[PDB]
């Protein structure tokens, strides 16, 4: 579901950014936007959906809709990476185009394999 | 009470409704009210527009679109209430309680009661306003939620120098009709029409896309010294006329998708 | 003049019911219950009776409001005799209710002259010993929605309260507001044995003149403040006497549609709320033409206006779905079936003979979700919104066949039927000839 | 640095020990006598019992008003001799006396419907046993009240048993083990006999009856002496929850109390009233206060025939003295309030109650307000239930969807385009008379009345999303639905 992996991400971020500089805050999307007034430094996130294809797509859509709600603080950047295995056109219409409209804004494409160009 | 009316172009009916509903004195404001609408109508935009029209009145803002359940709202509210109180009353002493200490509406009301009793020495009674944007857009919502939030003003003692109020916003109206027996005041924003959305866009995005880089880019890529802001606005206006005449059948009376498509295809 | 503004505030707070405890208005059609219940409460306040009672009536019927009004009448001469307790089943539970009771008991005992400490069972036994075991201070409980405490098995708190009523010496007054009619049916043997079983109901509106005089009383002034107090009184009297007035027609409308006053209070509030000057007030309450706008914009966007505002492609695809649903057994339909019928429709339209353009699958893709998100279609074996926490929790754990199978081959369902749409739509449309199977 | 994955700060830890009594002497010869101990055998609960007496005392008096009936209500109250149920007294007291003489471990189980005076009779029996303890000739023993309904967790029985027989605090898992130790490992010469009363076992052991299994395991010793009794409603419990082998091996005695007869009921209720029966009172002229042997001297009485009828009607169903007494009290209340209304004193020479008013108080319990309310509704609900009944007559289905019932409604309305009532309620229901309002597929207020009947209970709705194919059921009857239908002058003819 959505909340579980949200808590995973929040726990990762907190336990990673705490020890690096040396109270407790719950696991939620308020923490990321409250990062400035807790640690003093801005933050940039990178996301890696490991197996992009074998996950529940409605849950994925709910998760991405929830994450697009934190672009109103002017002090944070993030980036998403899909590690695709089949193709872009294969699944870009499997998910609702509501998410796909904004994903056409700024993308990048790589030909990826162990035998790249011999 | 003297209330400066926001001279809006299309939502003056709801402007009148809310300006008559709400003022400084809590006595002439309802115990609970809803402001329902549909996406793209700018209900939230007009709420802050009316707040700009009335600066002296203040309200808290929460966006449960990101929150997932009830307890996160509890912690957020417990934080914000006292944060706003202490920020807007610097001289008052306090024993700031932990907002995380809340884990249930009972605990929330207990800590609000503590806040009020420590705020017992106010000179005049004051009622603040609360905002929950997208209360139906929650991700684990059930049907036993709204009534409990309606029931906040009852368990509160009547001798509170500081009270509060609730605001709401829904989309479907199905869950709204599921609960209408309690006879709650409500204001509605119908989905716009062709000319209404056209005017909304040509007064909202006009400046945004007029001060965009691509205009100046092309003006010197072509290298033509025959231009004026009037003609820039005219060409943008007719291009938007073409956009709407082409894709109104596609969407109709929405703004978000049109703006996205404009951003994609303008260059 | 600002005096008229103060009069507006005065009548607005009269409309609400937030007056001192001498002008708060009650009407002859409920003086019977009012004079019954003030006695029923003071018999425990001062005469030290331990009566148990459960009120019964529908929402928005002024039960808790009347309890509050009677207690506020009592307070002026009784500032020490009673202790107030307000509770609610939904806000509280079977566990936090006792914590709230302890907190309240401790935090108002100081207002005149520990408890909250300890564990769950420890505070349970504290309160049990304090309440179980010269003059005694009366205690009054105000339960709200006891339906929550009307569970199937344990509900031990209600049994404990009624056993306390019977056994204890303190006057244990109990009031119950709900919406269910037959409450005694829920109960088991013990609750019936302990409970007095005496439950009171509320009166209904039996005639139009009842609501007429209710309106008169609620729109009558009992103090001279503004230069237009007598003007207001006489205008209300003369206009309300006439059965031809639009306001009397709306009194009839309340009488025959809803039969509940608070919705009417909501409807009337906006009139004075937007009222600005005396002339506009008079003309607007005379013609009552702004009630037309009020009731036009009240339920404007429920079923009709939403279908009035849409593109012709939506109508064409809806017709394609409706015809095939009528042809079908369960009315089930899909994306490409509707597409096929849509193209057949356009083929016939262009065969019978400024031109017409059909829109590709990509174009229908975007608008199909706009249709499904506007509550016109559903899924065959659909279940929309679970009521409670455990069901909502299991909803997010187990996913759906419709979730996993692709976009365009999940079984859907219809809301409106062909002939309904046929009689609803404007028949002058070029698509009218294609609204009949 | 470390972060706790989930916090629990509202926790209220209870300061109780884990070490049983078995590990503070460490030898059989190292144990003292619990009888020669001040903390044991409950010699300290008195201070706690008396510590909370003054928390609710006040002295406010202002114009006290007293009336005639209230003293009789108190005399008739349940907070207090009885010869009606005495054979069971002579039997169970005899058995208990013989058991305490034998110093054995005897077991006995009783039940009865609520209102059979089982608790009253047992309490009186143990009170007379307290009096026999005041004889100072029988070995002293201590009572134990067990109210699992007033207790939260069923395993807390061990905790409270230890905390009241010793004053020591522990958790169940250690207290019950220390109690096993205190029972079977302890000789007789210094241990004390204890008598225990269990109440309403039907809900204590809902899960697996492990607690009562442990109890009945305790009640099977010859070196330990105990007197164990229990109360319930059903009778098969000992062999149902345990089984046949255990209940047969224990070999206890079984009994249950049945509803009293009308004669005994009347005898007892009048026994609680002989002090005031047919009494004469000096009564003031303003407050009407009744003082017993500007003032009258009048007589008081009540309808003995009403006693007869009231006891007769209720003795044949259950035998609930609580019901009889509340009926008498409410008859007295109605008579008193009517008399007060006669004069109208305000708020700051024969007096008798009648068979008519006693039956008035007794019968409104069975007279249901649902019929009057459902006849006093608006026309819409009656019309819709009538349509449901029409569908029932048409198909004999016992069930109806929403689309089908709405179809029946439209057919039933449009067929009667002639009746005057439907004619005059015609146009004010879809678009409310005037123009500028578009038609709606459904009527107004249909959802309102639907949720009203759902909240009333007569309508049952299954969990579904579709507004059409959602199944619907009626809850009460079709006959009573007609008994509401035909009293509308317009419905009867259609
Ligand atoms: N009368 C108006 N004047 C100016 N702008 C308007 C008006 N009505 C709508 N808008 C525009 O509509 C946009 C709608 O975006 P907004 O974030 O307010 O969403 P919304 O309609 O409240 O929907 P949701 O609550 O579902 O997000 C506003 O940003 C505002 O720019
Ligand atoms: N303090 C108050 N001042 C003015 N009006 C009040 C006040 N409290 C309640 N009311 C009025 O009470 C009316 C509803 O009464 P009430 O809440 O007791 O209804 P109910 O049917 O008994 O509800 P429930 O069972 O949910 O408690 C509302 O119209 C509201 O106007
Ligand atoms: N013979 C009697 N003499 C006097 N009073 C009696 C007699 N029989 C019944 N009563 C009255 O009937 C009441 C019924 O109480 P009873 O002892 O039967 O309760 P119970 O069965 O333990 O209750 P519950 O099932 O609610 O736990 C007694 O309190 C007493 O007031
Ligand atoms: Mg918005
Ligand atoms: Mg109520
Ligand atoms: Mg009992």
């Amino acid at each position: 579901n959505v909340r579980m992996m949200l808590r995973r991400s929040m726990y990762k971020l907190y336990s990673a950014a705490d020890a690096e500089e040396h109270n407790d805050v719950s696991y939620d999307l308020s923490l990321v936007e409250n990062f400035k007034r807790l640690f003093g430094k801005d933050l940039a996130m990178v996301f890696n959906f490991k197996d992009v294809d074998s996950i529940n797509f409605n849950t994925l859509d709910n998760f991405i809709i929830l994450l697009k709600s934190a672009f109103k603080y002017d002090h944070v950047k993030i980036s998403l990476i899909f590690n695709i295995n089949t193709n872009l056109s294969n699944i870009e219409k499997n998910l609702r185009q509501s998410t796909i409209r904004l994903l056409k804004r700024n993308y990048h494409k790589l030909d990826v394999s162990s035998n790249k160009g011999f | 009470m003297n209330v400066t009316t926001p001279e809006v172009a299309f939502r003056e009916y709801q402007t009148n409704c809310l300006a008559s509903y709400i003022s400084a004195d809590p006595d002439i404001t309802p115990s609970n009210l809803i402001l329902q609408g549909y996406s793209g109508t700018g209900k939230t935009y007009t709420l802050k527009k009316y707040f700009n029209a009335n600066p002296n009145l203040h309200a808290v803002w929460l966006e449960p679109v990101e929150l997932v359940s009830w307890k996160p709202l509890l912690q957020a509210i417990a934080r914000t209430v006292q944060y706003k109180l202490k920020t807007l009353y610097p001289n008052i002493p306090t024993t700031d309680y932990d907002p995380l200490q809340v884990e249930e509406p009972f605990l929330l009301v207990k800590t609000l009661h503590n806040i009020f009793v420590q705020y017992e020495s106010l000179q005049e009674k004051t009622c603040l306003f609360l905002i929950l944007d997208g209360f139906d857009s929650l991700q684990d919502l059930d049907a036993a939620l709204f009534n409990k939030y309606i029931k906040l003003n009852e368990l509160l003692p009547k001798d509170s120098k500081i009270n509060i109020k609730f605001i709401y916003t829904m989309l479907e109206t199905s869950f709204l009709q599921r609960y209408s027996t309690h006879c709650i005041p409500t204001v509605m924003f119908p989905r716009y029409n062709v000319d209404e959305v056209s005017t909304i866009l040509v007064m909202s995005r006009c400046g945004e896309l007029m001060e965009d880089s691509c205009l100046r880019k092309r003006i010197i890529e072509e290298q033509i010294t025959d231009c004026t802001d009037d003609q820039f606005q005219n060409v943008a206006a007719n291009f938007i006329h073409l956009i709407v005449q082409a894709f109104h059948s596609y969407t109709g009376n929405d703004i978000f998708a049109l703006n996205d498509l404009i951003d994609f295809k303008w260059p | 003049d600002p005096g008229f503004g103060s009069l507006q505030r005065r009548l607005l707070q009269q409309l609400y019911g937030t007056l001192p405890t001498d002008e708060k208005i009650i009407f002859t059609y409920l003086q019977d219950c009012q004079q019954e219940i003030d006695r029923i409460i003071k018999q425990s306040i001062i005469q030290k009776e331990s009566h148990s009672v459960i009120l019964v009536g529908p929402r928005q019927s002024y039960k808790t409001y009347l309890l509050d009004y009677e207690l506020s009448l009592l307070q002026q001469s009784y500032k020490e005799q009673f202790i107030t307790i307000r509770l609610n089943g939904f806000i509280h539970s079977e566990q936090t209710a006792i914590n709230g009771i302890a907190t309240q008991l401790e935090q108002q005992l100081q207002k005149i002259h520990t408890i909250s400490s300890g564990s769950l069972t420890e505070v349970f036994e504290k309160i049990l010993l304090l309440l179980d075991s010269i003059t005694k201070i009366t205690v009054v409980f105000i339960f709200d929605e006891i339906d929550t405490f009307a569970g199937p098995v344990r509900q031990t708190l209600l049994y404990n309260l009624f056993d306390m009523v019977e056994h204890s010496r303190v006057p244990v007054c109990i009031f119950g507001c709900t919406t269910k009619l037959n409450i005694l049916e829920y109960l088991e043997k013990r609750v019936k044995s302990r409970f007095s079983q005496r439950v009171i109901y509320m009166p209904q509106i039996q005639n139009l003149d009842d609501m007429v005089d209710a309106v008169r009383n609620l729109l009558t002034v009992r103090s001279e403040i503004s230069p237009w107090v007598s003007q207001w009184n006489e205008t209300l009297e003369k206009e309300l006497s006439d059965p031809r007035s639009n306001l009397n027609r709306h009194i009839r409308m309340n009488f025959e549609t809803f039969r509940s006053l608070p919705t009417l209070k909501n409807s009337i509030i906006p009139l004075v709320a937007t009222s600005k000057n005396f002339g506009s007030l008079c003309t607007a309450i005379k013609s009552c033409s702004f009630l037309d706008i009020y009731n036009k914009n009240q339920l404007s966007n429920n079923l009709t206006g939403r279908l009035q505002s849409l593109s012709d492609l939506e109508l064409a695809i809806l017709i394609s779905a409706a015809r095939v649903a009528l042809r079908a057994k369960d009315g089930s339909f899909n994306f490409n079936l509707a597409y096929a019928e849509y193209e057949k429709m356009i083929k016939a339209i262009n065969s019978r003979i400024n031109t017409i353009k059909l829109w590709l699958k990509k174009d229908v893709k975007n608008v199909w979700e706009n249709l499904v998100q506007l509550d016109f279609f559903t899924e065959k074996s659909a279940v929309g919104l679970r009521d409670n926490a455990t069901a909502a929790f299991y909803a997010s754990n187990y996913q759906f066949q419709g979730t996993m199978i692709p976009f365009d081959l999940r079984s859907y369902q219809m809301q409106i039927i062909l002939q309904e749409l046929r009689r609803i739509i404007p028949k002058s449309n070029m698509y009218y000839s294609w609204t009949q199977l | 640095p470390v972060i706790r994955k989930f916090t629990k700060k509202n926790v209220a830890r209870a300061k109780k020990k884990y070490t049983p009594f078995s590990k503070r002497f460490k030898s059989i010869a190292a144990i003292p006598d619990l009888t020669s101990l001040p903390e044991f055998y409950g010699n300290s609960s008195e201070l706690m019992a008396s510590r909370f007496e003054n928390k609710l005392k006040t002295t406010q008096k202002h114009q006290i008003v007293e009336t005639i009936f209230s003293k009789v209500k108190k005399q008739l109250n349940s907070s207090y001799y009885l010869p009606a149920r005495e054979n069971e007294f002579a039997s169970i007291y005899l058995s208990a006396y013989s058991a305490i003489e034998s110093d054995s471990a005897t077991t006995i189980y009783v039940a009865g419907t609520p209102g059979v005076g089982k608790t009253l009779t047992v309490r009186e029996v143990v009170k007379e046993l307290l009096s026999s303890s005041a004889q100072r000739e029988i070995p002293d023993f201590l009572y134990v009240e067990i109210n699992g309904l007033k207790m939260v967790k069923p395993t807390d029985c061990y905790e409270t048993l230890w905390n009241k027989v010793s004053g020591e605090r522990l958790t169940w898992a250690a207290s019950m083990e220390s109690l096993e130790f205190y029972f079977k490992r302890v000789p007789k010469n210094k241990k004390k006999t204890i008598v225990v009363l269990l109440d309403e076992l039907d809900a204590m052991v809902t899960k697996s009856q492990d607690i009562m299994y442990n109890f009945f395991n305790w009640t099977t010793y010859e070196n330990a002496k105990l007197i164990v009794i229990a109360v319930a409603n059903t009778m098969d419990l000992p062999e149902r929850q345990l089984g046949n082998k255990i209940t047969s091996r224990i070999g206890f005695t079984r009994i249950m109390f049945t509803g009293y007869t009308h004669e005994e009921l009347k005898n007892i209720i009048d026994l609680r009233l002989k002090g005031l029966n047919d009494s004469f009172f000096y009564v003031d002229t303003k407050t009407g206060n009744a003082i017993l042997i500007d003032v009258r001297k009048v007589r008081l009485r009540m309808s003995a025939d009403a006693i007869e009828i009231a006891s007769r009607k209720v003795a044949s169903v259950s035998g609930d003295a609580r019901r009889a007494l509340k009926v008498c009290k409410r008859a007295a209340e109605i008579a008193e309030k009517h008399y007060m209304a006669k004069h109208g004193y305000g708020y700051d020479g024969v007096q008798t109650v009648h068979i008519t008013h006693v039956m008035k108080a007794l019968n409104e319990t069975l007279n249901s307000h649902v019929i009057t309310f459902m006849t006093r509704l608006s026309f819409t609900a009656k019309l819709f239930i009538y349509a449901l009944l029409n569908l029932m007559k048409k198909n004999g289905s016992q069930e109806q969807e929403l689309g089908d019932i709405v179809d029946e409604i439209k057919l039933l309305i449009e067929v009667n385009g002639s009746n005057k009532f439907v004619m005059e309620i015609a146009k004010t229901l879809f678009q409310q008379g005037s123009d500028n309002i578009s038609e709606q597929l459904r009527i107004i207020s249909w959802d309102f009345v639907l949720n009203q009947l759902l909240d009333a209970g007569i309508l049952f709705k299954q969990t579904m999303k579709n507004d059409r194919i959602c199944c619907v059921k009626l809850n009460i009857s079709v006959e009573e639905a007609k008994r509401a239908m035909n009293e509308d002058e317009t419905l009867r003819n259609l």
